[PDB]
């Protein structure tokens, strides 16, 4: 998936 | 050394936060890579590093994805170790 | 690991917070395994861990839900073992 | 019992 | 481990808390204790727990109070030691074991 | 006594 | 030393903080040295230690301007070495001893 | 490059 | 164990504090002593342990009232011994 | 221990915030001695101790002034040694 | 002298 | 020089 800030 | 939401480190207390978990990735998958939902869409995140991830896609591997993204995490050093990590990348 | 709540470590600490306590699980109970009432309802806490658990049914045993949903409490770990915790983990 | 929010 | 209130570590510097003390316990006891007068009634405080009792009433010991209330402390333990604390709590725990349970 | 509140 | 930022330990999470990174040093290399795009202009940020480096030249090194600037980086100190460092700022040291004076 | 304030 | 103003471990920078000093007691003795002017009343303060002194009296010994109450001073403690803090307390 | 303001540990990090330094201590003497311009006036400050320094004088060296007035920072003892602070200290 | 909080 | 806040 991805980083959230 | 010390997990950044330390009422999370057991698998249940993370696991029951999801229930309502209407999504691709499976929940108790996820639990068990260290992970529980910050309730706000699909985001979840890491009890021990902090690291949270978003935008799951479809048969995505939790343990997988925590270890390409947050190498660092030292939860995921003692459960799943350097081979693991260092294959991964 | 140091306690949550060190004015908490004591068992008549903890006890007294349960006052008039009138809810389906025993105080002192509840008090042995490291809880005192938040003053919400049947909400308790741990002195330690700061783990707190509500909702709790009439024959549950306090250091087996304190075991259940918080295994990393040093507390916990202190005065019931290793054993006792895997168990309630089969 | 159950963890509180 | 760091009293929460190194300021009052000394037995003069909580002594003087309490000054104008009108109350069933003696002051001379409290301080001995590591107590210190907050400045409300009767409510005092351990320098090094942080613990604060309230509402004391005649013929209480201090050190047994501290030590009922607050058997963490390790103010209590250093000046008081184990089999004390123990004995308020009428038990026995292990060396080196904070009497936690009962 | 009895703790501060 | 503890990393000023965690979360960005890793590589692959620096890397996409760059993304729409439109400059003259390559999104690749500052990620590899550490840095991650704050959001802002050109503005990167150590992961590791917190220095922040802004207005990027062309042909410049991060592992460079890394060493130049913050000499006191553990995390430069732990990939590149003693050797490395102390030649961008063309003197010696001895033992541990961090580069501070020059 | 330079410094961030 | 760590002074709770670091930046007040010289004696120099203690004693610029009595500048404008305008009590009797002697200043360098209380900045030797390891107390700063405050700036209130005469109110002086030990860099290390952070203790406060105000009303000083006559023929008052800094360091003798550093001992007198605040006897778990480490600075007190690296430069004066035991000895001197106990013998102060009778 | 660790430096008060880590980010200005290196040498050229701390030059740089001098500018075009307009006053008659030596930019590049001061930033030697562990000190940088807060960009105010000619308020200098050390990255490791913290300790600030203002109104320097001509001819003043900042070593003697970082030794003499924050004897207790310990980037001064590290490049200096004992001897040297004693040594400004008679 | 006399201590103050 | 001398010390400031
Ligand atoms: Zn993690
Ligand atoms: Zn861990
Ligand atoms: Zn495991
Ligand atoms: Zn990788
Ligand atoms: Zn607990
Ligand atoms: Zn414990
Ligand atoms: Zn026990
Ligand atoms: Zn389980
Ligand atoms: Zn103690
Ligand atoms: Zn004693
Ligand atoms: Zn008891
Ligand atoms: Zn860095
Ligand atoms: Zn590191
Ligand atoms: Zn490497
Ligand atoms: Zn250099
Ligand atoms: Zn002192
Ligand atoms: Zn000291
Ligand atoms: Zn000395
Ligand atoms: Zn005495
Ligand atoms: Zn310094
Ligand atoms: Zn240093
Ligand atoms: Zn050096
Ligand atoms: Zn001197």
């Amino acid at each position: 998936a991805v980083p959230i800030a | 050394n010390l997990p950044r939401n330390p009422s999370m480190t057991g698998y249940e207390a993370r696991l029951i936060t999801f229930g309502t978990w209407m999504y691709s990735v499976n929940k108790e998958q996820l639990a068990r890579a260290g992970f529980y939902a910050i309730g706000q869409e699909d985001k979840v995140q890491c009890f021990h590093c902090g690291g949270g991830l978003a935008n799951w896609k479809p048969k995505e591997d939790p343990w997988e994805q925590h270890a390409k993204w947050y190498p660092g995490c030292k939860y995921l050093l003692e459960e799943k170790g350097h081979e693991y990590i260092n294959n991964i990348h």
